[PDB]
RNA sequence: AUCGAGAGGC
């Protein structure tokens, strides 16, 4: 019920597309020039400038009907700035020991590639994304 | 020729209780109230006020046919919270806000000239 | 065939204004825009009730019996 | 003042009031204007007994005209619904009887204004059933026109009702209503050709709110809690009483809900 | 002709109940039930004769038999019991 | 006085009609982009000029506002429906005892008028009302 | 025409070819000309095809032409229906038209035939030839007000 | 043909139709008058005697009532004029001609009945007003419209008859038609435009609207889906909320042009177990399309599930739309200055090309290409040039349309509207034509008496460079009218010719029934086919699947 | 009433596929209304001046 | 209808409360679907809407005559001079909730017509009413309380469905059913039968 | 506003509809079909005025 | 049985193409129970897809052809409704007789 | 009942 992936990426290419409150942002890992990702981000809520550096995290928890935070008693698993919930629909075997995963957060897509997350991101409906400023 | 008498929009008839209450199925601590001879004027306000009570899990209303003056309000609360109490608290909060509105308006109107 | 009581759209009474309108056109020699403005008819929903009106009753009166 | 909603009147007149509603949720304001339109009761002709009609209009035409005539209803609360009262058809505690009889005497055309209505029934001392007259010349609404030789003799019976049953019982007309002149809420998406700013006219209510900073991001958690309204009354009930009676009618509806809950 | 039957083993018509014969059978039973005829199922709170016939079908307590005719005049009798419904 | 003439189909075979008297003005650019594109006539040997082109229409079609902005079948459809609109068909309706009559309570003259309406007496015996129309999706009814 | 054909590698590739389009039909003669392919030549006069290449070729070209009149309007009807139509036009000796002079002349009862056109003449011809109507056709029973041998009345129902 | 093959019948009704977004698919809105007018003979049994006594006592003048009672003797008992209409003693075996009530099976029809899908069984919903009401998504099989169309209703009179309606002629059964092997019903204009707007990636919904939509779906599990966005504000996506209408267990995969699995423009469609993954929902997904969502849910889940699906999609989308709003206006027909200028410069270049080819034809410098005359060559070239100009200006316009342009939105959803409509309304209406050619020389060597003789100019023979926005000049008006007349005549004539053709087809193949041995025969038993469709399958539940064996290199095939 | 008083019938046919008589002809300019005519059957045969 | 072939019936009646409204408080008398606009290309309807708006605001006439130099752009210049959006759009608020419509709405005066066709004059229904004399079939017409025709074009569809018994009922139990006596030798109804 | 132009027969108002015909005493030339034995025709419809 | 094999030939082609061993084990990853489930579902759906006896497929064909012909709307050949009328009524004198020579 | 005309929806 804990983290399944952790890394820090530098913003490379943010494009609005034909949308007005959503951008498609492609970024790559920092200090590591082999793992990269693309993701749909609501810029109205959480803006994204160019060449930023945003901490990216994936969790598996923290079925049951959703309920809003009743009070501050609810201990969030998120000291971050932007959190979403989605489902993995494809695990792309790019090359020999080079894997990629495809997520959908209600239509906001994500593509992640590398091979230092293999043992974690299973074919689970359960998936949480977190971004720290 | 086929139109219903217009008073049927607000005028109950033949043992039509104003409120009918049914427990929801496959829904713990949830209930559906069929308001009779009422419209969006009441339902929208009751729901929007129920949305402020932090111990309400679910609250929504719907008018299944504009032909008829009636609507359905479904409420789900926390365990140990009879939703009728949530309905009552919401309604009473409504009435208190409305009384305060009336008093403040009368204040400003008597203060106003012309 | 005669001045409607109130505007269909909003409901502001206009039936009390016809005879004023005509006189505001003839007495004061105003144009229909300023004449409608002078009568507190600001919404065009009201304005078209009077501006597009045809007092056909004045013809119907001409039939004698 | 009293903790909760806040009112601040911008302008006030015999016929209309332009004010501001602060610290209110939207649904309340909306149900308030809905009630102000439909749920507040007044008095207007709901039956017509016609005796003679030599006019160029049919009877039902005239009856529909009469129903629309604004009648005084300041003390309407002291009058009961005919459906509620116990008389056979109508009484003095449930209904008001007007009478209208006019004849085409003069060679010139003879008008029939609302002032020509005569109140037959006993008022029992309440401001009720007086045809409203705001005309400068004192005449009412032009009901019909008569040639020399025509007459009209009828009896109107005015009862109590709300605009839901029929729009004749509408105490107000054209309630102006706006919130967020700057669309800071992002509640509507402006259609435009070149520049939404220069292509849409600024609201008059833009003065009463400060414009946003183009660099400031979207205030997502802010909600709508300030409203600009202008209530206009035909005259059957003064504006202040239109809004207050609508407030009390809304409260009375919620009260009926409470009582039915208790009976359950 | 005189006794133009078909032996029950050498039958090549569909073992499945066609929607047409199903609707005809349900209609016939709902007709029998519209009038006071006995019912061969524990009606678990059912009143409409159509639903009663449909449940008599699901439990295959309908003692009817289809007679499928072939263009030569030969025919095959099929009990509702052996007929498959899908 | 010889200022106007009667031309039938056969005789107009031998004539060259102008469209607008402006077609007779001489010519010797900076134009309004919003107006329609009218080609230069390139003809000079005129004998007649149309009185006004709008006169090519019938009684019914002259009721249609802006029929130059419509698919012509719509103009035909309307010209067939305008004969089905209610209104004051005569001022003496209360005297005539007709098998069927339909009269509009409060007829309105349209806010958009064809110049040909004046000679059709439409503003004096209208058949519709200036309804406040909203083009919108609202409950799907 | 940009027709497609298998590459020697196997995958289909577009190989265009010059084709000739005429303004008239004499199939029996044009067929026997050198330098053409006497196996792929085609006519829209499917009746000349029935004349030259036999009846089944006629069925095939008939279906092809109906298919083309449908697909010109972007529409699509499943194969079976056009197939049934074509077969009915072809199941007899040759090309039978859907007209009073085509299908309506068969031995298909007498009340069914009179129900289309030329009613009293069909009835007179039957009363003369002493025709015996089978009463197994649809329209026969429709006229007789009986349950016709249709999907529901395509059989009997009896007791166990 | 008028008293035996077709005749007037009892237990019939007919009136105007309108649409109800809050009616079920198989439901039909029956006015209360008609329900009080039509009867069904119900036999008295222990199961109904209480309800039937209550109906008789309720009386014929108010619904649910009854009109006649039939004793064992066989004497009719009129409940309007009878002493004993109050103290009725129903004995088993009697017949109460009860009123038409809710969930009764009725046959519903719209002429011309070109279809089995034109006469369909419906479930009765008695409604107050005077119009027949039906679900929008049942218009296409009837080809109905709410512009004054009228529809007919027939009422069965025996239990087997009701059975034949409910089990064969029911609406959900006829969703997939054997004609065209696809669904004949789909999501239509309002719901279509709304389901597009809703499922945009830019479309997020707040909590209150989400809960109202959730409750709006009738067969809802009652479990709030986890929101898409959580941290700054708990938000859902139009996709996420709409997915609650789709039953779990549904997979739908479709790829459009440039449909990466990242789908940067939300193309295609990927729906996994009653929840959609990516793709803007539009006509291709939810129309009456082959291999669409309706095809799937009808095949996998079944007819009734798909009918409820119609209902739920409509209710959610109609709610969202009603609180979202949509309009058209003329601002959606204006292209900006530079676009209009490029359009008119394109019209000018086309006029110059026509002038050049005309002068070339005048100098007798044409090449006589085989099979056609000089004049035929000339006309083909000029018609081609003008059509190219109209299409190029129309594309010039559609390029300049923004995404907020509601005409473009209705086109994108597929609700209504086509490219040519845009082109003609804002760019250029085009060349008018009669009998396949340009405007002919009705007068001697001219089209109008405002033209010099022998003028083959573009506009002189019916070219309209002005748009419906700009306005047609009087000659343009007259030529356009001349063409529209041909159009109306072609419609009015094709209608009658098609009616004849259809009647003859039907009367020819009427007796063709698949017998129990699969041999397709006729009344005489003469075989028409040995296997129906040559494969003996029903035309429904047949789908366009690919044959991976054909095509591809033998290398990839082997691999 | 006006449109009825300016109506013309063309009796050359009631039922038939006649395209030439029905179509709007160049000579009708200024004399017959281009658009005002019945729909469906007898379209273009019945004209208004 | 309007004056541009835009015909249609009333589907629902809404009181002013449930109606959408502008900040000025103005309410539609009529609401028509945007989907009837683009398929017919009746631009004149919308130009009429715009012109009527500017005329009602100006108290002048609308020169909707054809073949004029009146442009949409000049109309819009006028309308904006009167303080409204030049293309005729208006921010409108939902009537049920009161939250702004995300779409601004085309909204204004437009001439509409009440056509001679009305439902209570079309409505008909019949169950075992009067019969004709010769055929013994239901009489023709609503004004005689007759039955609708079950034409062969519909019998075709009933056959394609396969509903045999419904078809026989429509053909016998709902019209001109009759019973005759025939001789087992001469197959003609020439039998004289005293049933009593 | 009445415009006249109608008759009053037995109470009911009647209108005479303009009847369209081709003019007589004018010479028209008409080609004949391909299977026609004759090629062209000149026709004039002689009518006594 | 020959007619049976003939009727099912093409669908069996599709079957073998799709249930090819290397495909079943590499493109899909079917297990044993999952494979037998595919088999049962295929056979069931097949048997359900067989046309039902009693079907009046003739009227169905006629209607399925006539309806979309009612929407048959308006570069050298007679097409649409005139062509269809030429086809059904056997038209010896067709308006656009052509010959396509390869 | 016959005949005629006009209109509605495709
Ligand atoms: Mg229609
Ligand atoms: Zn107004
Ligand atoms: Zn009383
Ligand atoms: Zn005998």
């Amino acid at each position: 019920s804990n983290t399944l992936f952790d890394d820090i990426f530098q913003v490379s290419e943010v494009d609005p597309g034909r949308y007005n409150k959503v951008c498609r942002i492609e970024a790559a890992s920092t200090t590591q020039d082999q793992c990269k990702l693309t993701l749909d981000i609501n810029v109205e809520l959480f803006p994204v400038a160019a060449q930023d550096s945003l901490t990216v995290t994936i969790a598996s928890s923290l079925t049951r009907s959703w309920r809003p935070p009743q009070a501050g008693d609810r201990s969030l698993a998120d000291d971050y700035d932007y959190v979403m919930y989605g489902t993995a629909y494809k695990f792309e075997e790019v090359s020999k020991d080079l894997i990629a995963v495809y997520y959908s957060f209600g239509g906001l897509l994500m593509r992640l590639e590398g091979n230092y997350r293999n043992l974690n991101n299973l074919k689970q409906e359960n998936a949480y994304l977190l971004i720290r400023r | 020729m086929n139109a219903p008498d217009r008073f049927e929009l607000f005028l109950l008839g033949e043992g039509e209780s104003k409120l009918k209450i049914d427990p929801d199925t496959k829904a713990p601590n949830a209930v559906v109230i069929t308001f009779e001879k009422e419209d969006h004027t009441l339902g929208n306000l009751i729901r929007a006020e129920l949305l402020n009570d932090r111990k309400v899990l679910f609250a929504a209303y719907k008018v299944e046919h504009p032909f008829f003056a009636r609507f359905k309000l479904r409420i789900q609360t926390t365990e140990g919270y009879d939703p009728k109490d949530a309905l009552k608290n919401a309604c009473n909060s409504i009435i208190n806000k409305l009384g305060a509105l009336k008093t403040n308006f009368e204040t400003e109107w008597n203060l106003q000239t012309l | 065939m005669i001045v409607p009581v109130r505007c269909f759209s909003c409901g502001k009474v206009v039936g009390d204004k016809w005879e004023s309108y005509l006189n505001l056109l003839q007495e004061d020699e105003l144009d229909e825009g300023t004449a409608l403005s002078r009568l507190g008819l600001k919404r065009y929903c009201c304005r078209r009730m009077i501006l597009t009106h045809v007092d056909l009753i004045e013809k119907f009166l001409r039939y004698n019996p | 003042s009293e903790e909760g909603p806040q009112v601040k009147i911008r302008e006030a007149s015999k016929d209309n009031v332009d004010f501001i509603l602060s610290n209110v949720d939207l649904a309340m304001a909306n149900s308030l204007r809905r009630v102000m339109i439909a749920e507040i009761p007044t008095l207007a002709i709901d039956s017509v007994e016609v005796e003679t009609n030599t006019t160029v209009l049919a009877d039902e035409f005239i009856a529909h005209r009469l129903g629309l005539i604004p009648l005084q209803s300041m003390d309407i609360e002291q009058l009961e619904y005919s459906r509620d009262c116990f008389c056979e058809d109508h009484c003095d505690k449930c209904s008001v009887v007007l009478t209208l009889q006019a004849f085409g005497e003069s060679e010139s055309t003879t008008n029939v204004y609302s002032k020509d209505l005569v109140i037959v029934s006993n008022l029992m001392g309440r401001n009720i059933g007086h045809p409203i007259i705001q005309d400068k010349e004192g005449n009412g609404v032009l009901i019909c026109k008569l040639r020399k030789g025509q007459e009209l003799k009828l009896t109107c019976v005015a009862k109590k009702g709300i605009a839901k049953e029929h729009a004749k019982w509408g105490p107000a007309a054209a309630i102006e209503f706006e919130y967020d002149p700057w669309n800071k809420l992002k509640h509507t998406d402006y259609w435009y050709e070149q520049d939404s700013a220069k292509e849409w006219p600024q609201s008059k209510n833009c003065e009463y709110e400060d414009p946003p900073n183009e660099g400031d991001p979207f205030d997502y958690k802010a909600q709508a809690d300030t409203f600009y309204m202008n209530v206009e009354s035909v005259g059957s009930i003064p504006v202040d009483q239109v809004v207050v009676r609508g407030i009390d009618t809304l409260q009375k509806k919620v009260a009926s809900i409470l009582l039915a809950l208790t009976q359950m | 002709l005189k006794e133009k039957a078909i032996p029950k083993d050498q039958r090549a018509t569909t073992p499945y109940m066609t929607k047409y014969e199903r609707a005809r059978i349900l209609g016939t039973r709902a007709l029998q039930i519209s009038m006071n005829a006995p019912v061969f199922v524990d009606l678990e709170g059912e009143t409409d004769p159509l639903r009663i016939a449909m449940k008599e079908l699901a439990e295959k307590k309908i003692p009817l038999v289809i007679r499928r005719y072939l263009p030569d005049g030969s025919f095959e009798d099929w009990s509702v019991e052996e007929l498959i419904v899908d | 006085e010889g200022l106007v003439e009667y031309i039938d189909a056969e005789e107009e075979e031998s004539i060259l009609i102008a469209m607008q008297p402006e077609d007779l003005e001489p010519a010797e650019l900076d134009v309004d982009p919003a107006k329609r594109i009218r080609v230069s006539h390139h003809a000079t040997t005129f004998t007649h000029c149309e009185i006004h082109p709008s006169m090519i229409l019938g009684v019914a079609a002259s009721i249609i506002p802006f029929p130059d902005h419509n698919q012509s079948p719509r103009n035909t459809y309307q010209s067939a429906m305008g004969k089905q609109a209610m209104g004051v068909f005569l001022t003496n309706y209360n005297v005539r005892m007709d098998t069927m009559a339909n009269i509009l309570y409060y007829p309105q003259k349209p806010l958009g008028t064809t110049r040909a309406m004046e000679y059709l007496k439409f503003r004096e015996l209208p058949a519709g009302q200036n309804a406040i129309v909203a083009i919108a999706c609202y409950s799907g009814y | 025409y940009d027709r497609k054909v298998p590459s020697p590698t196997g995958e289909y590739v577009k190989e265009p070819e010059w084709v000739l389009e005429t303004d008239g039909v004499n199939l029996s003669e044009v067929m026997t000309v050198p330098g053409i392919d006497p196996t792929r030549i085609y006519t829209n006069s499917f009746i000349d095809i029935m004349e030259v290449l036999g009846i089944e070729a006629g069925r095939a070209a008939l279906y092809k032409e109906v298919y083309n009149v449908i697909a010109s309007d972007g529409s699509y009807v499943n194969y079976r229906h056009m197939a049934l139509l074509v077969d009915v036009m072809t199941t007899q000796g040759g090309l039978t038209s859907v007209t009073r002079h085509g299908f309506n002349r068969s031995n298909t009862g007498a009340l069914m035939r009179c129900s289309f056109e030329e009613t009293v003449e069909i009835l007179f011809e039957a009363g003369a030839s002493a025709e015996l109507d089978d009463c197994r056709g649809v329209s026969e029973n429709v006229i007789l007000g009986q349950m016709a041998p249709i999907g529901t009345g395509a059989f009997d129902v009896m007791i166990d | 043909r008028g008293n035996l093959m077709g005749k007037r019948v009892d237990f019939s009704a007919r009136t105007v139709i309108s649409g109800d977004p809050n009616l079920e698919l198989d439901q039909v809105g029956v006015p209360k008058s008609i329900a009080k007018t039509l009867t069904y003979p119900e036999v008295v049994t222990p199961y109904n005697i209480d309800r039937l006594t209550q109906l008789v006592r309720n009386g014929p003048n108010e619904h649910p009532g009854a009109k006649y009672v039939i004793r064992d003797s066989g004497d009719r008992i009129d409940l309007r004029y009878s002493k004993r209409a109050g103290d009725i003693q129903l004995q088993y075996g009697w017949k109460v001609e009860r009123h038409i009530m809710d969930n009764d099976p009725v046959l519903f029809n719209r002429q011309p009945s070109l279809h089995k899908m034109s006469m369909m069984a419906h479930r009765v919903k008695v409604i107050p007003y005077s119009t027949f009401r039906l679900n929008l998504s049942v218009t296409s099989p009837y080809n109905a419209d709410f512009d004054g169309d009228e529809m007919n209703l027939h009422v069965p009179q025996s239990e087997e008859t009701r059975a034949e309606l409910s089990q064969l002629c029911a609406v959900p059964l006829q969703i997939v038609s054997p004609q065209s092997n696809k669904p004949c019903m789909g999501i239509v204009q309002d719901t279509l435009c709304g389901i597009r707007k809703l499922t945009l990636r830019d479309t997020f919904i707040e909590l209150d609207q989400v809960l109202n939509m959730l409750y709006w779906v009738p067969d809802w599990d009652g479990v709030i889906p986890t929101p898409a966005i959580i941290k700054p504000k708990p938000l859902w996506s139009g996709k996420q909320i709409l997915s609650v209408a789709i039953p779990n267990g549904i997979h739908l995969q479709r790829f459009d042009e440039g449909t990466t699995l990242l789908s940067p423009k939300d193309n295609g469609m990927l729906i996994i177990d009653g929840q959609i993954i990516f793709g803007v929902v539009e006509k291709k997904t939810v129309g009456s399309s082959n291999g669409g969502l309706i095809h799937v849910v009808t095949r996998e889940k079944g007819p009734q599930v798909c009918a409820k699906l119609f209902g739920n999609i409509q209710k959610v989308v109609n709610f969202w739309l009603l609180h979202n709003g949509f309009s058209t206006g003329i601002g959606d027909t204006i292209a900006d200055g530079p676009t209009m200028r490029e359009i008119t410069e394109t019209i000018a270049e086309a006029k110059k090309k026509v002038l050049d080819v005309t002068k070339e034809a005048q100098a007798n410098l044409l090449t006589a290409k085989h099979g056609m005359t000089l004049r035929e060559s000339f006309e083909d070239n000029v018609v081609r040039f003008l059509n190219e100009a109209r299409d190029k200006a129309g594309r010039l316009a559609e390029v300049n349309l923004k995404d907020l342009n509601n005409v473009k939105q209705m086109v994108m959803a597929g609700s209504k509207g086509s490219f040519i409509n845009i082109a003609q309304m804002s760019a250029c209406v085009g060349q008018q034509s009669v009998e396949g050619k340009r405007i002919a020389f009705g007068f001697v060597d001219r089209t109008l008496p405002h033209f010099s003789k022998d003028d083959y100019s573009p506009e002189s023979k019916g070219f309209v460079e002005n748009s419906y926005l700009r306005g047609l000049t009087p000659q343009e008006f007259f030529f356009h009218a001349m063409g529209g007349r041909e159009g109306l005549i072609d419609t009015a004539v094709k209608t009658a010719e098609t009616g004849y053709i259809q009647r003859r087809l039907v009367k020819a193949l009427e007796d063709i029934m698949v017998h129990y041995d699969n041999t397709t025969r006729n009344s005489l038993g003469n075989v028409i086919q040995f296997i129906y469709g040559e494969d003996g399958m029903d035309a429904a539940h047949i789908e366009k699947q690919s044959l991976d064996t054909i095509g591809g290199s033998d290398a990839a095939f082997e691999k | 009433t006006l449109s009825h008083l300016r109506r013309t019938n063309t009796p050359i046919g009631r039922d038939g596929k006649l395209a030439k008589p029905r179509q709007l002809h160049n000579t009708h300019w200024g004399l017959v209304c281009p658009a005002e005519t019945p729909e469906g059957q007898a379209c273009g045969l019945v004209k208004n001046l | 209808a309007s004056r541009h072939g835009q015909k249609g019936t009333i589907g629902i009646t809404y009181r002013r409360e449930d109606m959408p409204f502008t900040a000025e408080g103005i309410v539609p008398d009529l609401i028509i679907n945007p989907h009837a606009i683009p398929s017919r290309m009746t631009v004149a309807h919308l130009i009429e809407c715009l012109l009527s708006k500017v005329a009602a605001l100006s108290g002048n006439e609308g020169d909707a005559s054809p073949f004029t130099d009146i442009t949409v752009e000049g109309i819009s210049k006028l309308l904006r001079e009167h303080g409204y959006q030049s293309r005729g759009f208006e921010v409108m608020y939902n009537g049920h909730t009161g939250k702004k419509l995300m779409a601004q709405i085309f909204f204004g005066p437009t001439y509409y017509q009440r056509l001679r066709h009305m439902v209570d004059d079309k409505i008909h229904a019949r169950a075992r009413g009067p019969m004709q004399v010769l055929t013994r079939q239901p009489v023709e017409g609503r004004s005689r309380d007759g039955g609708l025709r079950f034409g062969e074009m519909e019998r075709d569809c009933m056959i394609a469905h396969g509903a045999a018994s419904f078809l026989k009922e429509r053909l016998m139990e709902a019209s001109d059913a009759f019973r005759v006596h025939i001789c087992g030798i001469c197959g003609l109804m020439t039998v004289i039968a005293k049933l009593n | 506003f009445d415009m006249g132009g109608y008759f009053i027969i037995n109470g009911s108002e009647k209108v005479l509809i303009a009847q369209e015909r081709s003019a007589g005493n004018i010479v028209q030339v008409f080609k004949k079909a391909a299977p026609s034995p004759i090629s062209h025709v000149a026709e004039i419809r002689s009518a006594l005025e | 049985q020959n007619a049976q094999r003939d009727a099912v030939t093409l669908f069996c082609c599709l079957l073998r193409s799709r249930l090819a061993t290397r495909r079943v084990l590499q493109e899909y990853r079917l297990t044993k129970q999952a494979f037998d489930w595919v088999l049962s579902n295929i056979e069931a759906q097949f048997l359900r897809s067989v046309v039902h006896p009693g079907e009046m497929v003739g009227v169905l064909a006629a209607q399925s052809i006539g309806e979309p012909a009612t929407q048959m709307t308006l570069k050298k050949v007679t097409s649409g409704v005139p062509r269809l009328k030429e086809i059904l009524n056997v038209a010896k004198n067709m308006k656009t007789p052509s010959l396509t020579v390869y």
